[PDB]
């Protein structure tokens, strides 16, 4: 078996949602925002926001609504975590002490069920009278909001549209009412239902079916003054209410894809409109009075207010002040403007909060020989894209380097005193029949540049159509220095050239360090590339040098240096090349029981391949042979995001279902068929989306730090900003905290009554098991937070084990000192 | 001739990886030396000496030498280590069985997930497995072991059957005593949760029911670890064993023992809303509890879902791409 | 795709065991001794009339690729019986059939499995699989019998007494190279017509086709009555030989 240990380093920092109400009091304006297991809640002012309480929850928040039903005083709060843990939460404050009660709680996963594309969603009934909630295709789910219904207990009602892609219950109906977009063969189309908690299904909707834009994304609940609903889509925006039709399709939006949406007018006068782009729109709805003293909308306007940051959730605060929340960029507070600044625009930024976006890449490099070592990550995408330089000194320093595009994969050449950065520009098809930038970035603003000219793929004679407006990707390789961090050089790859793969090394016996970077040529018709190209280049004196190409038959998913050779996958194939005096690659051995080689991994002759599908393989290179041999591949199948190795026998990868794994070798040669096992002995949920396992620390080492129980340092990056540490423990620490987290977990009051084991528990859409060889750092670093009187509960009955003492039961005070030490790993 | 098998060897292929352990030896995927074709060589172990030669492997060698179907696995040939020289006693090397090489493993896609199946895919899927069940069950053999990970699927979008190792001939007019467990829990039919022990060839029909409904679901439809629990899984969907729905239930031996909490109502139905009309009537008669009243074969093969379906047309699955790995 | 398990009578005079100088009669004599050592240990050991044959066909076939000078003969039955009991899903333990075969043999024949019994059978079960091609399945005379029969319509007791004195015939044609000579189809059919004869019975009567009289054309296209008299021949040369006579 083994034995690990994995810490959150730095907390998830996307914002995943956010909504405002009257949570903390009846009174205050509060903003709630939901980072990935995270809650965190602000009292709006007139200057920004002041902190007030911050909870983790055992799950991902996936709906996060605040309502406030007949007879209470102040909002109460609806979250479903994406296991489907159901709650609803109530805050509470006593003078100084602010704790979060659980007033209903369950879990509302059935048995049989398809997970819709679009995937949960969840509304509340103006009146509050039910919760509404899409988990499964076919099936919309209703839990009543009655105040018996203590377990959130819930039945399901047939729903004939399969394909939903949004719903909302809409306001000024007689009975609650949801009104929907759905997709079938003839397009998408508008359509609403009744809902009746006594019949428990549907009934006839207040107005008729009406076919809409064929990429309706969005459903907007219009207030009772209007009534009714709009529906916003990728070029036009239409409000439908029983007889009432109105559609505005101006040119800006077509642009770019609207994502978000929020309320500026309690009355639905105003709304806010965002898209992938960061522009930020108001929709007005223009007022028309009749006679009859009835209100009716007369006509719809989009009015471009300025630019924000990509942004996942807006929510208007109060005054001029919208907060941003954004997922692949820094969040924000902006305040909008009456009157327009000299340059058009009518947002101006207030305060910026760092979002370490999405790692897509990460190196940990020891930047001013302190030996504490800086991590550089590859952070956000598209405008947002920046490179992120971390350091411990208690809290966290973060430098930014803007970029402008998107980052894609680093790594450090120390002889150059700069870092390779490989990142993808964003450009359209233009009337001239190339292509121009939507913005200045990080390649068009280099120092000196370069275009690659390589004739390999020039033979052509394939066919690719080019229509005006469509986007492509454009995909340089950065030189980057360390101390200015300022972009010294931009080679700019072949058209339809991605690069995927970058290493820094020496090869053979060639003393020059190179850049060297694999690439394959994507074509839309092709569902995999069947070309690529590996490039060597060299960075000297300013200028980047095209050393040597090889032509391969794939995409170059990952390289790796393998003791003074080169280790690349292409596609199905792991391939060790030679570096000859002749300065150009030689194929030496091949594999190819691969189905798709996506990540390598190497420890002395051995190396680890992540398959997209066929977990991890153990590899060997035989150098009495010349040739590689398959030591041990893990048959039980997982799909691979991110892997790393541990030590010589034991492997640690990361599942696409945010759930991590361990396999070690059965180092058991009664029969071969064993040793050819991988037993995966640890499995841990995780709750993040790994891309890049990275060998290092940041605490600094003087040579003198005391040496934690602990051994090892895999540092990992996530999608949602987090970076944790996973570390190795002895049989008798890992006993010892594993005990304790059973006895934290029965003294710890978790947020929605949600038991630890099962959020920590492995799980697929198909499986669920029991978390095994894992300790949650988090859960054990919490007993320094809770009281005295349960820190003692905790330590009953505890003794120890295989030590100097063979029993010895220790005290409140022996556990916080252990914890303390375990603290400072990070 | 191309029939005498045992005597060619080994070394013909040039073995590429390992795709899987299976129950006599593992399976390593290789390449014919002389044609190019991709085979995978089940390895089978007589050095054991408990019992010789495995059962299990006699039965797939005997069984499939006979099966002729597109969607039923091909035994290509067998093939030997090379033999001690004139020393049969000291020889203890391996036989390897040759087959097909089937990109891919219905177990594996779903795993990850990354797989999409539409309805006409699955009907393309669906009519495979039961031509090819319906040929094996009209040759009156039972595959006693339906499972995922027992249905091979090429890119193509071609399926095949793939472990016969516990395969048997069924006898109507003699009823014979066989081996209570045979399928795997979560595909186990009920009658022999109850332990009939005389079973039908409808057993076969119950697992590619719960296969239908998985690849609606994207989840296998009964997941337990106990056999009473999987009966009560069961019997919460299906609806509980009664002597109403199953006359001859009281026969079984565990019937009285092996209880549900609650005399459940039919809900397949309902639970399975989702489902189109005409699959969904397939599968309330694949799901029947009583091994008599469950369809056969054939039935499934005339049926509104299945019988329009045209073989011509495959549908090739959604399966994972390059953009598909990007995230 | 499948191998040919049927030889001329012709061939016979060049087996193996012919060419190391062992004479006709006496390979004609061991292979009745291998085959009624077969029946015999697993009609003690309770075993299924399939399974019996399997084993002795299995055994026939052996000895058309080697010689019964450098393969003991019962050593081979034990082990054809051992592997036919798989084949056939009626299996038996090695162990059990070395006893029962040291039951049934003298000190002098039961000296062949040598120091150790079960090691000399389960070894030859490499020998044995690569010698009959990995071919397992078998047919047997048996089921056509059967099949046949059922088709006969007429006096319940004279179609008994016609199948089961088949049926003896079928089980002494197991100590011959018959089942090296023609399908077991045939064999069904000209113990059919051998019974037929002696119990003077005339079976186009009890058939679909009563006036025609070559009434086994129906059941097996393309058999001259040649092969039929062959086959009788045959069958009934060993019971004059033994002291044994038709069963009647
Ligand atoms: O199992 C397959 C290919 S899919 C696969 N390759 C792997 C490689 C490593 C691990 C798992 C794998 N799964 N083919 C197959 C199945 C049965 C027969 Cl008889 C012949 N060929």
């Amino acid at each position: 078996m083994s034995y690990n240990y994995v810490v959150t380093a730095q907390k998830p920092t996307a914002v995943n949602g956010c909504v405002t109400g009257h949570f903390t009091s009846a009174e205050d304006l509060n903003l709630l925002i939901a980072k990935n297991t995270r809650l965190e809640i602000y009292v709006v002012t007139a200057e920004g926001l002041r902190p007030v309480k911050e909870v983790g929850m055992y799950g991902k928040i996936a709906v996060m609504e605040l309502f406030r039903p007949k007879g209470e005083s102040k909002d109460l709060l609806f979250i479903l975590t994406a296991k489907y843990n159901a709650c609803i939460l109530e805050y509470k404050q006593s003078g100084e002490s602010i704790d979060i009660i659980t007033r209903a709680h369950g879990n509302v996963q059935d048995r049989i069920g398809r997970p819709s594309e679009t995937g949960i969603i969840g509304i509340i009934d103006p009146e509050c009278r039910m919760i509404g909630l899409r988990l499964y295709d076919g099936l919309f789910k209703v839990i009543p909001l009655d105040r018996d219904n203590k377990e959130l207990k819930a039945f399901n009602i047939r729903l004939e549209e399969l394909h939903v892609i949004d719903v909302k219950f809409l306001y000024g109906c007689q009975a609650p009412t949801i009104c929907f977009v759905y997709q079938d063969p003839q397009g998408r189309h508008v359509k609403t239902y009744e809902v009746s908690l006594r019949e428990k299904e549907f009934n006839k909707g207040p107005w008729k079916q009406e076919n809409v834009e064929a990429e309706a994304s969005m459903v907007i609940a219009v207030p009772e003054p209007f009534g009714g609903a709009i529906i916003i889509g990728q070029e036009s925006i239409t409000y439908h209410n029983g007889d009432k039709y109105l559609a505005i399709a101006p040119p800006i939006i077509k642009q770019s894809t609207i994502v978000c949406h929020n309320r500026v007018d309690p009355n639905g006068s105003r709304y806010l409109l965002g898209d992938m782009e960061g522009r930020l729109f108001m929709l007005l709805l223009e007022k028309e009075e009749q006679m009859d003293g009835t209100v009716t909308l007369k006509d719809l306007r989009v009015e471009l207010l300025g630019e924000t940051s990509i942004a996942e959730c807006l929510t208007y605060l109060d005054n001029g002040v919208v907060f941003v929340g954004s997922r692949l960029g820094d969040s924000q507070l902006v305040k909008l403007n009456v009157d327009s600044n000299e340059q058009g625009s009518y947002v101006v930024a207030m305060e910026t909060f760092t979002n370490l976006g999405p790692i897509v890449d990460m190196c940990v490099v020891d930047l001013e020989r302190q030996g504490q070592g800086q991590l550089v990550t590859c952070s956000g995408a598209f405008k947002e894209g920046s490179l992120r330089i971390i350091r411990n000194g208690q809290k966290l320093h973060i430098r930014t380097v803007p970029l402008y595009e998107s980052p894609r994969k680093i790594c450090y050449q120390e002889v150059s005193q700069c870092f390779g950065v490989l990142s993808s520009r964003i450009e359209v098809q233009d009337t001239s029949g190339g292509t121009t930038a939507l913005r200045p970035s990080a390649s068009t603003q280099a120092l000196s540049s370069s275009v690659s000219s390589s004739k390999l793929f020039s033979s052509s004679t394939a066919p690719h159509e080019t229509s005006f407006g469509e986007e492509v990707e454009v995909h340089n390789l950065l030189i980057i220095d360390q101390h200015t961090f300022e972009v010294l050089h931009a080679h700019q790859f072949l058209q339809n050239e991605y690069a995927l793969s970058l290493v820094s090394c020496k090869l053979g016996k060639d003393p020059n360090t190179y850049f060297i970077v694999g690439t394959a040529m994507v074509y839309p018709e092709e569902a995999e590339p069947k070309q690529g190209r590996i490039v060597v280049f060299q960075y000297s004196d300013g200028k980047l040098q095209t050393v040597a190409e090889k032509e391969v038959k794939g995409a170059v998913y990952s390289m790796v240096e393998f003791n003074g050779k080169l280790l690349a996958s292409i596609n199905s194939t792991v391939r060790l090349y030679e570096w000859t005096t002749e300065k150009e690659l030689r194929t030496e051995c091949n594999h190819y029981n691969n189905i798709m080689a996506l990540y390598l991994k190497t420890k002395g002759d051995f190396i680890l391949v992540g398959d997209l599908m066929r977990s991890v393989l153990l590899l060997a290179y035989k150098p009495m042979e010349g040739n590689f041999e398959e030591i041990a591949r893990d048959f039980n199948p997982n799909w691979m995001s991110a892997v790393e190795i541990l030590d010589d026998d034991n492997f640690l990868g990361a599942e696409n279902a945010f759930n991590l794994f361990v396999c070690q070798k059965d180092s058991a040669a009664t029969t071969d068929e064993e040793r050819q096992h991988l037993q995966e002995v640890g499995l841990f949920h995780l709750g993040e989306f790994v891309n890049v396992f990275c060998h290092g620390s940041l605490v600094m080492q003087n040579l003198g730090e005391t040496s934690t129980p602990t051994q090892g340092s895999v540092l990992f990056g996530t999608v949602n900003g987090m970076i944790g540490l996973v570390t190795s423990l002895s049989e008798s620490w890992y006993n010892l905290l594993l005990d304790m987290q059973n006895r934290l977990n029965k003294v710890i009051k978790s947020v929605g009554k949600i038991e630890h084991s099962f959020w920590r528990s492995f799980h697929t859409e198909r499986k669920t098991e029991p978390a095994t060889g894992f300790i949650d750092g988090d859960l054990i670093e919490s007993f320094l937070d809770i009281s005295r009187p349960k820190m003692q509960e905790v330590v009953a009955n505890l003794q120890y084990d295989d030590g100097s003492g063979m029993k010895r039961e220790a005290t409140a005070d022996d556990l916080i000192k252990v914890v303390e030490e375990l603290t400072r790993i990070h | 001739t191309e029939s005498d098998w045992g005597k060619r060897c080994v070394d013909k292929f040039d073995i590429i990886g390992i795709i899987g352990e299976g129950t006599y030896g593992q399976v390593y995927k290789a390449k014919d030396k002389d044609t190019g074709e991709l085979v995978a060589l089940k390895k089978v172990r007589l050095d054991n000496e408990k019992e010789g030669f495995p059962i299990t492997a006699i039965r797939e060698i005997k069984i499939l030498r006979q099966l002729i179907h597109r969607s039923v696995v091909n035994m290509k040939e067998i093939v030997t280590d090379k033999q001690d020289a004139l020393d049969f006693k000291k020889d203890k090397g391996a036989f390897y069985l040759v087959f097909e090489y089937m990109d891919h493993d219905l177990m594996g896609l779903l795993e990850s997930g990354l797989v999409h199946f539409s309805e006409d895919h699955i009907k393309s899927f669906m009519k495979q497995l039961m031509e090819g069940l319906e040929y094996c069950h009209k040759k009156n053999f039972l595959h006693r072991d339906i499972k995922c990970s027992n249905i091979l699927l090429n890119n193509s979008g071609q399926i095949k059957l793939a472990d016969f190792g516990l395969a048997r001939l069924y006898n109507s007019e003699e009823s014979r005593p066989y081996t209570n467990k045979v399928i795997t829990l979560w595909y186990r039919p009920p009658e022999l949760l109850l332990g009939e022990e005389r079973y039908t060839p409808a057993i076969d029909v119950w697992s590619c029911g719960c296969i239908l409904g998985e690849l609606f679901t994207k989840k296998p439809i009964f997941q337990a670890n106990l056999e009473l629990a999987q009966l009560e899984l069961i019997s919460r969907l299906c609806g509980s064993p009664c002597p109403a729905v199953w006359p001859d239930v009281i026969r079984l031996p565990y019937f009285n023992t092996m209880k549900p909490k609650k005399q459940y109502r039919r809900r397949l139905r309902e639970e399975f809303s989702f489902i189109p009309s005409a699959a969904l009537d397939l599968l309330d008669h694949m799901l029947t509890l009583d091994p008599s009243k469950r369809c056969t074969a054939e039935q499934t093969l005339q049926s509104d879902f299945l019988k329009d379906v045209e073989l011509s047309k495959m549908a090739p699955p959604d399966l994972p791409h390059w953009q598909d790995c990007h995230e | 795709t499948k191998p040919c398990w049927y030889w001329d009578k012709k061939d016979l005079a060049h087996t193996p065991s012919q060419l190391e100088g062992l004479d006709p009669a006496t390979e004609a004599r061991y292979r009745r001794e291998g085959a009624r050592f077969i029946f015999d240990v697993g009609t003690r050991l309770g075993l299924h009339y399939d399974t019996l044959a399997t084993g002795i066909i299995y055994f026939h076939r052996f000895y058309m690729f080697h010689s019964f000078k450098q393969f003991p003969r019962y050593v081979t039955g034990a082990c054809c019986l051992f592997l036919a009991g798989k084949v056939e899903e009626t299996p038996k333990k090695c162990k059990d059939i070395i006893k029962t075969a040291r039951s049934l043999l003298n000190d002098v024949q039961f000296g062949q499995f040598g120091d150790d019994p079960k090691e000399e059978v389960m070894v030859l079960e490499r020998i044995l699989l690569q010698t009959i091609k990995f071919d397992l399945q078998v047919e047997h005379p048996y089921q056509f019998l059967l099949k046949y029969a059922k088709q006969l319509k007429g006096d319940k007791n004279k179609i008994q007494k016609l199948v089961q004195m088949a049926w003896t015939f079928v089980n002494d044609s197991l100590c011959t190279t018959l089942s090296l000579q023609w399908e077991p189809e045939i064999i069904a059919v000209a113990v059919m017509y051998l019974a037929g004869r002696l119990c003077k019975f005339e079976i186009q009567e009890w058939t679909s086709k009563p006036m025609y009289r070559r009434w086994w054309e129906q059941f097996v296209q393309d058999v001259p009555v040649d092969v039929l008299e062959d086959i009788c021949h045959q069958i009934l040369d060993l019971y004059s030989q033994g002291k044994q006579q038709m069963p009647h």
